[PDB]
RNA sequence: UAAACGAUGCCUACGCUGUUGUGGUUAUGAGCACGGCAGAAGAGAAAUCUAGUAGGGCUUUGGGGAGAGUACGCGCGCAA
């Protein structure tokens, strides 16, 4: 339904009128490297990204994965 | 309204400074408010060195220099046109000027 | 640790004589975790390699993840570094743009012939600050190439690397364009053809290629 | 598109005591919809109070310079009295384009660069 | 002043993309070309379209105007590249650098034929 | 000075809409012990450490997703329990959740335990 | 007479092929930025009200010259809102630009209950704040069958959300129609987006529909050049 | 008695970055006290920010223009 999405780095619901939100994907290595069909996906909110702060929290969540 | 955020002045951590007097008109005006303009002049014209070459009685000769500060209030430094009005943006550019000769 | 394809001899020389590693004097709270130590003569802050080869490992994964590859959109507004997109985005299937970007070209529908971006590459990115802002209206990440002077708000992936000097820019998108078609199985090593193609990128200027030219035909 | 019939449309509804603003607003459908590229009207006199004011309106493209405007431009003025004074009107209208010559020129206007697409 | 006007411009930068082979160094083959393939309705025009072309042609042949691709020179640029760089930094393999690098060498094993900067 | 437990609630206040998960605050008392841990029960904070400074005394604790806001109120008003419906509709945004903490002659306690235990106290603090 | 849409944007490509849902499209934070992608799923449903018409004016050498300002929400009486205002020389024109505005800043709004969840929601869920300008408006919760306790304006707004009891309080200059329909229009979609003690175990993740569906649009890529 | 003005009460908190000063101290990496400057985020009717966050404590003080900081009484002062 039109209430059901959650930002991940700051734990709260986006608004459907918000144009700065963004959906990240990633692919998945492979054996020896190479890539594969499965995705990573994250829901961002726009107020992390006019701080200017997602940078360092994206690469604290790879690593806590 | 408030139109400068230093208030025209260059006092800041004190109470009181020293005054000075204009050099145009003698009114009164604080140190760190004064206009301020520095002077090196020659006290021989440009159009008279190539005849000291031949009036002087040494083998060399340099010419003495003649040094001021002045100082100006606010309506003399407008009227004289060593400063001018300018738009709201340019107002908080800050550059020093040339010395006078 | 993160999965990342192994570093091979070659390529660790490689990027070493491109001076790729010679940072800035200055240095940003976003960057101090690349920096390892300070040149006693210069004051220049060099960049840690094995970081390096991680964040190009990861750029290269999430360029992956994208089908379509006209909707990866490069952009570089510079001579100097010119080149190396034109035939970048070829290696990989992309779109490019070249010279100025127009404002309100990802924004407006009138302004033609930009598609709507899924992901956005920039290099230098202190030119380009238009394109990291206008992203931001249509929800696409940014990858950006970028140096210790220079910090960005939007850019999701920073990959640390000298942007300031011909030979530097040639390496990093040669190398980058490689993983992209190696983790797709389009090649079989890393170091097959390096000279070849870290060359071709790299920016001549006009006197150069004159000069070249006439050499070429002496030999022909 | 002649400008001596909406005029007489205008001075009409004047004396049928009919504001000028729905006047004007009519006359302009009338000749926009019939397929005139542009029109200019004005009205001037008393026609509020005691203080006289002329209310011009433009819509669409109208030409005033040069040999341009004799062949596809079109006048006419007219006069309605009422019980303070006269009332001036008047009317200019642009011609549509038009090949075998009926509506307006056959040739377009002699500035405009039209470049033919390729095979 | 003897500045050529937006209209003129424009023909002259449309026909030079959309026919470039077909022109020449010579204003009376250009002359023709636009004779030919244009609406133009006064020789006045045309004389000053062909100018600006036969002027921009000389430009865009001694190694091309910014803001005016041609496809025969986007050709000609790729044969230019194609006649490729002989020089290497390839060949380098022995080298010297500062201790900060030399450490970096070590922390991750790096092998190869380095030496510290002798400066 | 301020007040120990009103200093508490603004630094976790402001740490929250800052974005940070971990605070240190840095004058701690018997109350505010006592309020952290109500905090915990109903799963508003997850993690406590005290530490033993010989200096007053200092807590650091980690904040979950679920906190919106926290305040003390000042003075702490003497209510019957007829009267605590009243603040209840004051301070919290809805009937449904929430928490308004009332000191007792049985420790901290909720507005809904006071009709439980048919006991009214004194108002103290407040969280959403 | 009437003109087809061809979508000029990627997500239009989507909704014309009949790919997605408009809970789809709320639910992923996407950008609307083509009016026609509302009508298509809420053209036989909308409602409108002119909130207010105002004349403006700009001083010339020559004198005034002057606009009309018109101010108005769309809304379905079920779940959807939208507000915008346009300018024009006419109050036709005017009309035409603000429905434009209003379509492209729709919004989903949630509703909660007083007290026990029997029956159907019917209030905003928690109480709220909104502020625009010098205004500030404040909502609450009622019990079910007290109705619309709101002022002139905002009274409307609450009606084509489909509330159906609130207590309202106000504060500052609500003579200035704009900012009292902006403000409270902030005051529900605030309690709508309130961190439940729920919400983090109601949590669930998706991959986005436009990177989804990059196979057909791909295939509608080719087919749109051949 | 002053446009005795940074027209911004006193203690005490929580708070982003870069740069430049003054005086001590230094594992030479930095700190502590007193400042200047430039952005950001929030705030505010805006201009802008001693103005961000907040039921911390205590004192002064305003309530549409005018008449009026004037009349009568009282206290200080040689008078003003
Ligand atoms: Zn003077």
């Amino acid at each position: 339904n039109s209430f059901q999405r959650v930002c991940d780095f700051s734990l709260k619901p986006i608004s459907s009128q918000d144009r700065s939100s963004v959906q990240i994907n990633m692919v998945q290595l492979d054996e020896r490297g190479r890539a594969t069909k499965d995705l990573m996906i994250f829901n961002v909110s726009g107020t992390v990204r006019k701080n200017g702060k997602i940078d360092s929290m994206l690469y604290e969540r790879i690593n806590e994965m | 309204t408030k139109k400068r955020s230093n208030n025209g002045r260059s006092k800041k951590n004190r109470g009181h400074t020293r005054c000075v007097r204009c050099e145009h008109c003698s009114a009164m005006v604080p140190n760190d408010k004064a206009i301020k303009k520095f002077v090196v002049r020659s006290v021989i014209d440009a159009a008279s060195l190539d005849d000291l070459k031949i009036a002087t009685i040494y083998e060399e000769y340099e010419v003495p220099k003649s040094y001021y500060k002045l100082n100006y209030c606010v309506s003399c430094a407008v009227h004289i046109k060593l400063v001018r009005v300018r738009s709201r943006w340019e107002r908080k550019i800050r550059k020093e000027q040339r010395v006078s000769a | 640790a993160v999965r990342v394809v192994p570093l091979s001899d070659k390529v660790a020389k490689a990027m070493v004589q491109c001076c790729c590693h010679l940072g800035g004097v200055t240095s940003s709270t976003s960057l101090k975790e690349y920096i390892f130590g300070k040149r006693e003569e210069d004051k220049v802050n060099i960049i840690d390699i094995k970081k390096m080869w991680e964040k190009l490992n990861l750029a290269a994964r999430m360029i992956c993840s994208i089908p379509n590859p006209k909707d990866i959109v490069v952009v570089s507004s510079k001579d100097f570094g010119r080149k190396a997109v034109i035939k970048f985005a070829e290696s990989i299937g992309a779109t490019a743009v070249t010279g100025r970007f127009i404002p309100g070209s990802f924004s407006n529908y009138e302004i033609k012939g930009v598609r709507e971006p899924r992901l956005v590459l920039v290099s230098d990115c202190f030119a380009d600050k238009q394109v990291v802002k206008e992203a931001s209206y249509v929800n696409a990440p940014c990858i950006a190439f970028c140096n210790t002077d220079n910090d960005i708000e939007f850019v999701d992936m920073v990959i640390p690397m000298n942007n300031r000097s011909q030979s530097a820019i040639g390496a990093g998108f040669c190398i980058l364009s490689k993983l992209v078609n190696y983790m797709k199985g389009n090649i079989d090593k890393v170091e097959d053809k390096l000279r070849d193609h870290i060359e071709l990128y790299t920016y001549r200027d006009s006197d150069e290629l004159e000069q070249l030219y006439q050499e070429q035909k002496i030999e022909e | 598109l002649c400008p001596a019939i909406q005029a007489e449309f205008i001075r009409s509804k004047f004396e049928e005591n009919i504001p000028y603003r729905r006047s004007v607003v009519s006359a302009i459908k009338n000749i926009k919809s019939a397929g005139g590229q542009g029109c200019v009207i004005e009205v001037s006199g008393k026609l509020k109070g005691q203080r006289a004011r002329s209310v011009k309106t433009i819509d669409g493209k109208i030409i005033h310079a040069g040999q341009p405007k004799e062949e596809f431009m079109r006048y006419a003025t007219t006069s309605v009295l009422l019980k303070q004074g006269i009332i001036g009107i008047k009317v200019g209208i642009m011609l549509p384009q038009d090949d075998e010559g009926i509506k307006g020129p056959v040739y377009d206007m002699v500035d405009k660069i039209k470049v033919l697409p390729i095979k | 002043g003897q500045i050529k006007g937006k209209s003129v411009r424009t023909a002259s930068k449309v026909i030079v993309e959309r026919y470039f082979n077909r022109l020449t160094n010579d204003f009376y083959d250009n002359r023709n070309v636009v004779i030919d393939v244009a609406e133009i309705r006064s020789k006045k025009l045309r004389n000053k379209v062909s100018g600006c072309v036969t002027k921009l042609y000389k430009r865009v042949k001694k190694n091309g105007v910014p803001g005016l691709y041609i496809k025969e020179h986007e050709e000609e640029r790729e044969k230019k590249e194609s006649f490729i760089p002989k020089i290497s930094i390839l060949d380098e393999d022995k080298v010297e650098v500062d201790e900060v690098t030399m450490e970096m060498i070590n922390q991750y094993e790096i092998n190869g034929d380095y030496v510290l900067a002798k400066k | 000075m301020m007040d120990k437990l009103a200093n508490l609630c603004i630094t976790i206040n402001n740490a929250n809409r800052a974005q940070k998960r971990s605070v240190v605050i840095r004058r701690i008392s018997k109350v505010c012990r006592l309020f952290l841990e109500s905090m915990q029960k109903h799963g508003y904070i997850t993690d406590i450490v005290y530490i033993d400074d010989h200096r007053e005394g200092k807590a650091v604790v980690g904040l979950s997703g679920r906190l919106n806001r926290c305040g003390a109120i000042c003075p702490r008003y003497d209510v019957e329990l007829k009267d605590v419906e009243r603040y209840r509709a004051n301070l919290l945004p809805s009937r449904g959740f929430g928490h308004l903490i009332v000191t007792s002659s049985k420790g901290l306690i909720d507005h809904r335990e006071c009709i439980q235990h048919n006991t009214g106290g004194k108002i103290l603090g407040y969280f959403y | 007479e009437e003109a087809e849409w061809f979508p000029k944007t990627s997500l239009g490509k989507l909704v014309k092929a009949g790919r997605i849902t408009l809970d789809e499209i709320f639910g992923h934070s996407l950008c609307i930025r083509e009016p026609e992608i509302i009508d298509y799923f809420l053209k036989a449903t909308l409602k409108e009200e002119v909130l207010v018409i105002k004349s403006v004016q700009k001083q010339t050498k020559a004198g005034q010259k002057t606009r009309m300002k018109v101010v108005l929400a769309l809304g379905d009486h079920n779940n959807y809102i939208g507000i915008g205002s346009g300018v024009a020389r006419d109050v036709v024109s005017a009309i035409n630009a603000a429905k434009v505005v209003a379509k492209c800043s729709m919004r989903p709004i949630k509703k909660g209950f007083w007290g026990n969840e029997i029956g159907e929601a019917h209030t905003v869920p928690v109480k709220a704040l909104g502020k625009c300008g010098s205004v500030k408006v404040q909502v609450t919760p009622a019990p079910k069958g007290t109705g619309l306790v709101a002022g002139g304006v905002s009274k409307t707004i609450f009606k084509l959300a489909g509330i159906k009891d609130i207590f309202t309080s106000s504060k500052g200059q609500t003579c200035t129609t704009e900012n009292f329909a902006r403000a409270s229009l902030y005051a529900i979609t605030n309690s709508t987006n309130f961190n439940m003690p729920n919400v983090i175990e109601e949590k669930v993740v998706e991959l986005n529909p436009i990177l989804k569906n990059a196979e057909f649009l791909i295939e509608q890529e080719q087919r749109d050049l051949r």
